[PDB]
């Protein structure tokens, strides 16, 4: 099975 | 070197309980050595932990999307990833090294290259339980998935007195004995 | 609790070093080498095991570059108060001249995540044999880092764990030697 990877949020500008 | 550093770091921790019974899901993100914003799935939206993340817990819930996406990451992210590795790590049993030895007056028991960390050591002097001048070094991590573990015995032991370290862990089906005589 | 499994990383500035890595436990079990590309499983079984697809790593890691140069310009240009590490020498088992062991150089509760530790045999830096582990995790947002080198217990031989970091004035010295 694959590891999750959970996806980084772009930031308030 | 003198120049600045500026340093970010997002960690997404999964907390389980009684298996996957109950799961946590917390989303902090740091700024140099301060926590700045966070999302944590028993609260279900972003909150700014300092001054510095609160333009991050109003953009970020602003998007219903990602509200959402994170709300179901306990079954997505976390029961899924819990899984993946379940036979090597949640299953993963290494029998521990069982040694006595005397190290002046302490009388040393060494428990080594053990997993996982939940371990029990009992001292017995001449049969009985010696639950006071008991001292151990606390369970060390040594960082390559085995642990290890120091309980000292504070005692100046007479001749013919037979000492017990007595070790029990998942790995075994019952307790390993090493037997030390004055 | 029982388990904790921990998706952390980190991007550092001027240096321009990320870093991707998962802890079941406070163990690795794995990181994503940023120069190669590629997946570096904590110890070979898990490779045989599991899977990993490390753009996903790759594009996180664009997202932490592009997030700190936000936080950085956002705090006034606040940079990281150096906080020098808790140094400690100790074995994997307990020692016994001829047998095999390996001496582990714990380097805990630092920031920022770059260290460089040398091990001396005999006051000679000894760079073969020697294997490290990527800045690991703490709670209190500071990082731990292990350095092992395999040894063989003598009588004629000291070891000595060299480390430089930003926060400390001097290298740090931790001595280890085999004892009666
Ligand atoms: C590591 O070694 C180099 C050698 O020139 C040195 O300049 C650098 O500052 C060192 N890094 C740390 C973190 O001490």
């Amino acid at each position: 099975r694959f590891y999750k990877t959970l996806r980084a949020e772009q930031a308030s500008q | 070197d003198t120049r600045p550093r500026f340093l970010w770091q997002l960690k997404f921790e999964c907390h389980f309980f009684n298996g996957t019974e109950r799961v946590r899901l917390l989303e902090r993100c740091i700024y140099n050595q301060e926590e700045s914003v966070r999302f944590d799935s028993d609260v279900g939206e972003y909150r700014a932990v300092t001054e510095l993340g609160r333009p991050d817990a109003e953009y970020w819930n602003s998007q219903k999307d990602l509200l959402e996406q994170r709300r179901a990451a306990v079954d997505t992210y976390c029961r899924h990833n819990y899984g993946v590795g379940e036979s090597f790590t949640v299953q993963r049993r290494v029998e521990p090294k069982v040694t006595v030895y005397p190290s002046k007056n302490l009388l040393v028991c060494s428990v080594s290259g053990f997993y996982p960390g939940s371990i029990e050591v009992r001292w017995f002097r001449n049969g009985q339980e010696e639950k006071a001048g008991v001292v151990s070094t606390g369970l060390i991590q040594n960082g390559d998935w085995t642990f290890q573990t120091l309980v000292m015995l504070e005692t100046v032991p007479r001749s013919g007195e037979v000492y017990t370290c007595q070790v029990e862990h998942p790995s075994v089906t019952s307790p390993l004995t090493v037997e030390w005589r004055a | 609790e029982e388990h904790v499994i921990i998706q952390a990383e980190f991007y550092l500035n001027p240096d321009q070093s990320g870093e991707f890595m998962f802890d079941f436990d406070g163990d690795e079990i794995f990181h994503v080498d940023m120069a190669k590309k590629e997946t570096v499983w904590r110890l070979e079984e898990f490779g045989r095991f599991a899977s990993f697809e490390a753009q996903g790593a790759l594009a996180n890691i664009a997202v932490d570059k592009a997030n700190l140069e936000i936080m950085t310009k956002r705090s006034n240009y606040t940079p990281i108060t150096n906080v020098p590490p808790e140094v400690t020498v100790l074995t994997n088992s307990p020692v016994e001249l001829r047998e095999p062991n390996v001496l582990i150089c714990f380097i805990d509760k630092f920031t920022p995540p770059v260290v460089n530790v040398t091990w001396l045999r005999n006051g000679k830096p000894v760079t073969t044999g020697v294997s490290e582990t990527v800045f690991l995790p703490r709670e209190d947002h500071l990082f731990r880092k292990f350095h092992y080198l395999p040894f063989l217990p003598s009588t004629e031989d000291v070891y000595d764990c060299r480390v430089e970091h930003w926060g400390l004035d001097e290298p740090l010295l931790k001595h280890w030697e085999f004892d009666t």
